[PDB]
């Protein structure tokens, strides 16, 4: 057990706001994404 | 017979040569008008020329402030 | 002939602006088909 725990160190990082922080960052980039692309859209439609 | 087919060949060798003269000057003329016409053609396209660059800039500072917002 | 040599000359310079000048708008019309293309991908990614 303690072998295999010691080898793989992504299990051990497995073994907690932090995502909450990567879904708000993801969400705010996803919305400056759409309103610049929305702004596209409507300058680039003349 | 090439002597031949080349002298009745010769624009404007049965045409009277005065209306050559209206015929060119009005080429003179609607040439005026057609540089006029690329004159606003290339003003137009300089004008959303720079549309599109202030909506480059205005994006490219969008994606900086962004990705140094985090 | 010198007349002659005026209209051939008007001819050639005609047709070369006219030919730069054609390309001049089909150049700006695909790259402004090419802009139109790019905004619908990105709306469509929206």
């Amino acid at each position: 057990c303690k072998s295999l725990i010691s080898e793989n160190e992504d299990t051990k990082d497995l073994l907690p706001s932090e995502w909450q922080d990567i879904i708000h960052q993801r969400e705010q980039e996803l919305q400056i994404k759409r309103d610049v692309l929305d702004d596209l859209y409507r300058k680039l439609q003349r | 017979r090439q002597i031949n087919k080349l002298i009745d060949s010769l624009p404007g060798v049965d045409v009277s040569a005065e209306e050559q003269l209206r015929k060119i000057d009005m080429l003179q003329k609607k040439l005026v008008e057609v540089e006029d016409e690329k004159i606003e053609a290339i003003k137009k396209k300089e004008k959303l020329l720079r549309h599109v660059d202030s909506l480059i800039e205005d994006f490219v500072d969008g994606i900086a402030n962004s990705k140094k917002s985090t | 002939q010198s007349r002659e040599s005026l209209i051939m000359l008007l001819e050639e310079q005609l047709e070369y602006k006219r030919g730069e000048i054609r390309e001049i708008e089909q150049v700006c019309k695909q790259v402004h088909d090419k802009l139109t293309s790019i905004q619908d991908t990105l709306r469509t990614g929206s």
